[PDB]
């Protein structure tokens, strides 16, 4: 019994609950497209963070190394 | 960036070293020392479409002037038209890494020496000698980010 | 010096030569890692009874609220790395010829 979690869970009845199923079977897909762009997304996200780690230990050498 | 010139100067044709050699004799006609001083060069450069200051003139010279008489001299002259005839630091840092293989911070020996080998071309003892000496220029053996350029500036 | 400064010369633009290829393969080690983690965890759909289906769009649903939210924690991240990178960078950061042969010759 949450208020966020109440209207949370309840933008899926507003946005699927209510209507056909060939707006369904052209829908479902829509909402599959989204997610392969979005866990291509936060792939790159992960491969520059993991770049970036490198970046700052080699920073971390130079302010130390030209101290 | 000055062992970068003296490549160009050893591989000018001869055929090239004859149009400097014969326009650095017309360049010297008056000097003494029979030497590019201020006087021979504030003629050419005004006489070509300036009016250089006699205190930046020898700031001219004394960028080729490894012999500090203040005086260009011919194999002086070619090191002064090859600087006049490179990489990025944004893209030397990408490539940097692929040197680091362990991913330290750093190149040392064991690194760069693969590198080396994998160029396809015939490797030597003392090519490495004085490479790894090219860019340790403390001695500390390796090449650390900031050396990894001043090692490669201007290699294509 | 040991050796000419021409294959000093040689020999810089070499390593430069397979890096640069170093690089464009370790960039398509990573275009099929993409891939390859692109359908292990967004397997492609494949299609039901008209209700028994809806209860499958409505966890496409919430999977999206709960991937733009895995997406945003490691943004975060990377964004606070760009923030310490330029912080840590300018910490570092504070410590003619052609023309005279023709009037010439
Ligand atoms: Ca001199
Ligand atoms: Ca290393
Ligand atoms: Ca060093």
């Amino acid at each position: 019994r949450e208020k966020k979690k109440i209207l949370a869970e309840r933008r899926k009845v507003l946005a699927i609950d209510h209507l056909n199923e060939d707006q369904l079977r052209e829908k479902a897909k829509e909402l599959w497209q989204s997610i392969y762009n979005l866990e291509a997304e936060k792939f790159d996200l992960q491969e520059k963070f993991k770049q970036q780690k490198y970046e700052i230990n080699v920073l971390r050498n130079r302010i130390n190394d030209n101290q | 960036m000055d062992d970068i010139y003296k490549a160009a100067v050893e591989q000018l044709t001869e055929e090239q070293k004859n149009e400097f050699k014969a326009a650095f004799d017309i360049f010297v006609l008056g000097a003494e020392d029979g030497s590019i001083s201020t006087k021979e060069l504030g003629k050419v450069m005004r006489m070509l479409g300036q009016n250089p200051t006699p205190e930046e003139l020898q700031e001219m010279i004394d960028e080729v002037d490894e012999d500090g008489s203040g005086t260009v001299d011919f194999d002086e002259f070619l090191v002064m038209m090859v600087r006049s005839m490179g990489k990025s630091e944004e893209e030397l840092s990408d490539l940097f890494r692929m040197f680091d293989k362990n991913a330290d911070g750093y190149i040392d020996l064991e690194e760069l020496k693969i590198m080396l080998q994998a160029t396809g071309e015939t490797i030597t003892e003392d090519d490495i000698e004085e490479l790894m000496k090219d860019g340790d220029k403390n001695n500390d053996g390796r090449i650390d980010y900031d050396e990894f350029l001043e090692f490669m500036k201007g290699v294509e | 010096s040991k050796i000419s400064a021409s294959r000093k010369l040689q020999l810089k633009t070499l390593l430069l030569q397979i890096a640069k290829q170093e690089l464009e393969r370790e960039a398509e080690e990573r275009r099929g890692e993409k891939g390859r983690a692109l359908s292990t965890r967004a397997q492609p759909l494949e299609l039901l009874g008209f209700a028994e289906l809806q209860d499958l769009a409505r966890q496409l649903h919430a999977r999206v609220d709960k991937v733009d939210e895995e997406r945003y924690d490691i943004e975060a991240k990377v964004t606070k790395n760009i923030t310490e990178i330029a912080d840590l960078t300018q910490k570092i950061f504070d410590l003619s010829a052609d023309a005279m042969m023709q009037a010439l010759l």
